[PDB]
């Protein structure tokens, strides 16, 4: 019955700088507020409980200073091993609520992302299905945007998206979007392509194939 | 290979130059240790015993500190609960007088809450100035014709200050309520507190001793195996538990630590049932009401003698959950000084295929010698150190001094009678 | 040092029972309070249980009353907790934690074992080629497709470990059937799809479904 | 949008951006570059105030951008500007919200060239 959250929910910055995340809370919480850093799939740290106090193991560069509905996570020099997501708590409740992570990425200098396109498999149009997939590989920032055109259709609901972790040489991203459909839906129509819209692109670029090389 | 240590001493952080391949042959260690690496050692092997004793107690400073700022929120909320709930009843029933004269009841808590805090420590004018504040505004509803402009620019001391024995225009109800509201404010305060000195003793107790005669010749205990032969030799339960006992016999807070959870449960259980705060919650407007009517019916020979002169946050948690919520918490705590030594000898030490003998002091030689000891009458056989003629440590015995008075401040607070 | 060790199967139809063991060392179980916290495939924390060390005070999450249970043995120092009648919602990465004597604060938690439920049955993956699209046209990228299977781990690799540079393994998706499918890719110049070879072979470890497959150029 | 000649190489000045008047102090306005003889290439990313800054690797640490809320205007700043970063520099705000990299509506700009 208690409400928790966080902002943002995606922060960029560089290694060595100033980072504040800020929690907020629906009802008031004089000192009980806890935080947390987990790194992907595994265990969460405890960093700063009781709103203000740091946790024996975490170093000086970590501050949490909240009073009220209104708190904030501060990291006076940020270093390499700092690029996690970060949890918010409640102390006071029987429902202890946690708020959403605010993840921490890595920024990098813009790269706009190499679109390819694959044709559907001769040994898996015999089962009757057949699912194109669109891979955008190499890009910051994640944020893109993805749609499908069957000789020019737009679709929604038969594609489905999964996005890689950030690369450890350049700090990139990749995505892939699967178009799944029928065999018989897939032989109506002659030219699949996918078009990705990226903050480095100058304008929507396409990647286009026909049935039949 | 004496080397073995060298990796093990360089997971430890060493500069490796002339102890890897060299051995050679108020002091330690009758070895492929160095003269300046024994020095420095010793400082390291005190390091884990204060860490590890602090970790190992730390859960008592934070249950005690998390007590402390839920219950002290508690009475806080619950001063202000009551200040919006008494303004309700009396505006409802009479529409002749207090429709603008509520701004009383705010100067009243606020310096009620002034006792509770510390902030201030006057109660006995506190009342009385609030009583004189209805007194000299209900006084003219039944002399409506008669206007007054007090004495000086100020009355009196508080109009009509009952010093110096007036009849009283309230007859008992300020005596009486003075009474409930003393045994109150009083008692919420020395259980407080009695919180924030736990937090503090045990902070400060858990700071373990320096005991020179103790840190030297401690080495031998799991230091000074490391020295010599192989790190494998994790000391077994015999030699450790006695080490770690004749280091801390001066701290037996056990005869003074006793009664003080005791004390803590005691004034919460007057506190936790009514007649502590629930009651003067609305024993104030009973006998506001009350006072009131013994003025309506005698303010005939009252006022005839008085003619000459001026005349959001989440709601306090219910006390009883947070009683036995407290009471379950402090279970866990009467007898852990006693269980002390065995957490301290249960974790780096593998005691809870290789062989079960250990590390002794002068050698791997079999270990059956006693080890219960805790105080000076019971540490005066201490085979591996030299406890004090009188066990407790001079700073350590004024931790039973200071931080023991609040247990019969909370004691006599549970009573009445206070100071 | 302080270990917290989680155990117990996470594979079970909607109705199955599981029961989860924190194991725990380091430190004495029977002064701390213990509690349990999941994670979903989404990205908060959700809490579900917490128990005095005594044992004497039991709560449960308003999601969890009537079909959980948890229970404690400071004696064998194990934290447990009994899941039953368990719906789709349930499925999470389920933690155990202590109570560090504040309030509601974790500092210590456990490894995670996740518990997983769906009506699906053990299937091996179906792996197809993304073969390369193409003078020299840049670097063309291939790719090897799996599709349909369960439970969740399946591991891509290229060439028995020789060639891992540039190769993107995406996360799996959970599709309408209810069996995962991923793809990994691999950027390679547009010149060697005639002198080198690739081979994605994946396996299956829960189907026994080890697949090389080639992926040749037209 | 600002003009004062062309500049030596190594020289460093600032523009700034105006095509449609209409309230967009969320919205992150763009600014590309591009000179006849090469398509459009990436500069530097206005994104919405606190959301942070990001620019092309080709201008690292050169080419500076701030904006206004309150006034709806977006500037970029241009320090040591190479002999060969000649062309003519245009702005164009993202339609959507979700920085989906989508610019639906673009503008002439001003550009300088190099001696």
């Amino acid at each position: 019955d208690i409400q928790m959250t966080q902002s943002p929910s995606t922060l960029s910055a560089f290694v060595g700088d100033r980072v504040t995340i800020t929690c907020r809370a629906s009802q008031s919480i004089s000192s009980w507020l806890a935080w947390y850093q987990q790194k992907p799939g595994k265990a969460p740290k405890l960093l700063i409980y009781a709103a203000s106090t740091l946790q024996s193991g975490v170093p000086s560069r970590f501050s949490g200073s909240g009073s009220g509905t209104e708190f904030t996570l501060t990291i006076s020099s940020l270093q390499p091993e700092d690029f996690a997501t970060y949890y918010c708590q409640q102390l006071n409740s029987y429902p202890i609520t946690f708020g959403q992570g605010t993840r921490l990425e890595i920024k990098r200098t813009v790269a706009a992302p190499s679109v390819f396109i694959f044709p559907p498999s001769d040994e898996q149009l015999k089962s009757g299905t057949a699912s194109v997939v669109c891979l955008l590989n190499n890009f910051y920032p994640r944020e893109a945007k993805v749609q499908w055109k069957v000789d020019n259709a737009l679709q929604s609901g038969n594609s489905q998206e999964s996005v890689t972790e950030q690369d450890s040489k350049d700090s990139t991203y990749s995505l892939s979007s699967t178009l799944t459909l029928s065999k018989a839906d897939y032989e109506k129509h002659k030219v699949y392509a996918c078009e990705v819209t990226h903050q480095g692109l100058s304008s929507p670029v396409t990647k286009s194939f026909n049935r039949g090389e | 290979s004496c080397a073995e240590t060298r990796q093990v001493l360089g997971a430890r952080g060493y500069s490796l130059n002339l102890i890897p391949p060299a051995l050679i042959t108020l002091r330690v260690c009758p070895t492929c240790c160095s003269s300046e690496t024994e020095q420095r050692l010793i400082r390291e092997t005190e390091a884990t015993f204060r860490g590890l004793v602090e970790d190992t107690g730390s859960f008592l400073v934070h249950t005690l500190a998390a007590r402390h700022r839920k219950f002290d929120e508690f009475f806080l909320e619950m001063l202000s609960v009551a200040q919006h709930s008494l303004t309700q009843l009396f505006s409802h029933s009479y529409g002749r007088l207090y429709a603008q004269h509520a701004l009383i009841f705010n100067g009243l808590f606020s310096r009620l809450r002034d006792f509770y805090g510390e902030t201030g420590e006057g109660l006995d004018d506190t009342l009385a100035d609030f009583w004189a504040q209805l007194l000299e505004r209900v006084f003219p509803l039944l002399h409506p014709q008669y206007s007054f402009p007090p004495d000086y620019l100020l009355c009196l001391s508080r109009l009509a200050s009952s010093t110096d024995g007036s009849l009283q225009p309230f007859g008992d109800s300020p005596r009486r309520l003075r009474l409930q509201i003393t045994r109150t404010l009083v008692a919420a305060r020395a259980f407080v507190q009695g919180l924030e000195t736990g937090r503090n003793v045990v902070s400060e107790a858990l700071k373990v001793p320096v005991s020179e005669g103790c840190s030297q010749a401690l080495m031998r205990l799991i230091g000074c195996p490391l020295c010599r032969g192989v790190p494998s030799l994790m000391p077994c339960q015999g030699f450790c538990l006695n080490v770690v006992r004749g280091c801390l016999s001066s701290r037996g807070l056990e005869p003074d630590w006793g009664n003080y959870l005791d004390g803590l449960l005691i004034l919460a259980d007057k506190l936790q049932g009514p007649f502590s705060f629930e009651l003067t919650a609305e024993s104030i407007g009973v006998k506001i009401s009350e006072g009131l009517m013994y003025l309506q019916e005698n303010s005939a020979k009252v006022s005839a003698q008085v003619f000459q002169e001026c005349g959001t946050t989440a709601a306090g948690t219910n006390l009883h959950r947070l009683v036995w919520e407290l009471r379950e918490r402090l279970a866990r705590m009467r007898g852990f000084w006693a269980r002390l030594s065995l957490t301290v000898c249960g974790d780096s030490r593998m005691a809870a295929l290789e062989a079960a003998p250990c590390w002794t002091g002068a050698g791997r030689g079999r270990y059956l010698p006693p080890v219960v000891g805790g105080s000076p009458a019971e540490q005066v056989n201490n085979p591996e150190l030299k406890v004090d003629a009188s066990g407790p440590d001079v700073p350590t015995r004024r931790r039973r001094l200071q931080l023991r008075a609040a247990t019969a401040r909370m004691k006599t607070a549970a009573l009445g009678h206070d100071l | 040092e302080v270990q917290l060790v989680e155990t117990g199967g996470g594979v079970v139809k909607p109705g199955g029972s599981l029961r989860l063991s924190c194991a725990a060392s380091g430190f004495t179980f029977s002064d701390y309070y213990m509690s349990w916290i999941r994670q979903a495939p989404g990205k908060g924390l959700e809490w579900v249980s917490y128990i005095s060390s005594s044992g004497s005070t039991i709560y449960y999450a308003d999601s969890v009353k009537g079909r959980f249970t948890i229970s404690r043995d400071n004696s064998k120092n194990t934290l447990y907790l009994q899941m039953n009648s368990l719906r789709a919602e349930d499925t999470a990465v389920y933690y155990c934690a202590r109570e560090s004597g504040y309030d509601y604060v974790f500092d210590y938690w456990g490894q995670g074992t996740l518990v997983a439920v769906s009506s699906a049955s053990t299937k091996g993956p179906s792996v197809f080629p993304l073969a390369p699209s193409s003078t020299s046209g840049g670097t063309a990228a291939l790719g090897c497709l799996v599709k349909d299977y369960f439970p969740e781990p399946v591991t891509v690799s290229w060439n028995s470990g020789a060639l891992t540079s540039g190769v993107h393994t995406f996360p799996a998706v959970l599709q309408s059937s209810g069996l995962y499918s991923l793809s990994s890719v691999v950027t390679v110049p547009s010149s060697s799809l005639g002198t080198q070879t690739y081979i994605c072979n994946v396996n299956h470890k829960p189907s026994n479904t080890k697949v090389d497959k080639k992926v040749e150029p037209k | 949008x600002s003009g004062g000649g062309x500049v030596q190489x190594g020289x460093s000045l600032x523009l700034s951006c105006x095509a449609x008047x209409x309230x967009x102090x969320x919205x992150x306005x763009x600014w590309x570059r591009q000179x006849p003889g090469x398509x459009r290439e990436x500069v530097x990313x206005x994104x919405x105030x606190x959301x942070x800054x990001x620019x092309x690797d080709s201008x690292x640490g050169r080419f500076t951008x701030s904006x206004d809320x309150x006034x709806x205007x977006x500037x970029l700043q241009x320090x040591x500007l190479x002999x060969x970063d000649x062309a003519x520099y245009y702005c164009x705000x993202x339609x959507x919200x979700x920085x989906x990299x989508x610019x639906x509506x673009w503008g002439x700009g001003t550009x300088v060239t190099v001696s």
